């Protein structure tokens, strides 16, 4: 039982740290996502002030 | 956006001022020539001889 808590130990980290990477991922998407719709805001705004 | 509209506002107020350069040295030509006497001419020959 002793290795087996060695063994727990390192899983439970490994198991941790890629379930804060899906975290991370998912932040660096909504990220990818918002800037885009800000982009195209941007972009419909131009041509209005511009035809205008 | 409006830097750009800025640049066009340029490009048409300069457009605007250069036609109306043209026709009016245009103007000044035909008038100058039209109206012109000899005691003009001989001032005007008169302050080119003075150098």
């Amino acid at each position: 039982d002793l290795d087996l808590a060695k063994a727990s130990a390192t899983d439970q980290l490994k198991k941790a740290k890629a379930e804060a990477q899906v975290i991370i991922e998912q932040a660096n998407k909504r990220r990818s996502q918002i800037l885009d719709e800000a982009k195209a805001e941007a972009e419909q705004e131009r041509t209005k002030i511009v035809a205008q | 956006a409006q830097a750009e509209i800025e640049a066009e506002r340029k490009r048409a107020r300069e457009e605007l001022r250069k036609q109306v350069a043209i026709l009016a040295v245009a103007g000044a030509e035909k008038i100058i020539e039209r109206s012109v006497d000899e005691a003009a001419n001989s001032d005007i020959v008169d302050k080119l001889v003075a150098e």
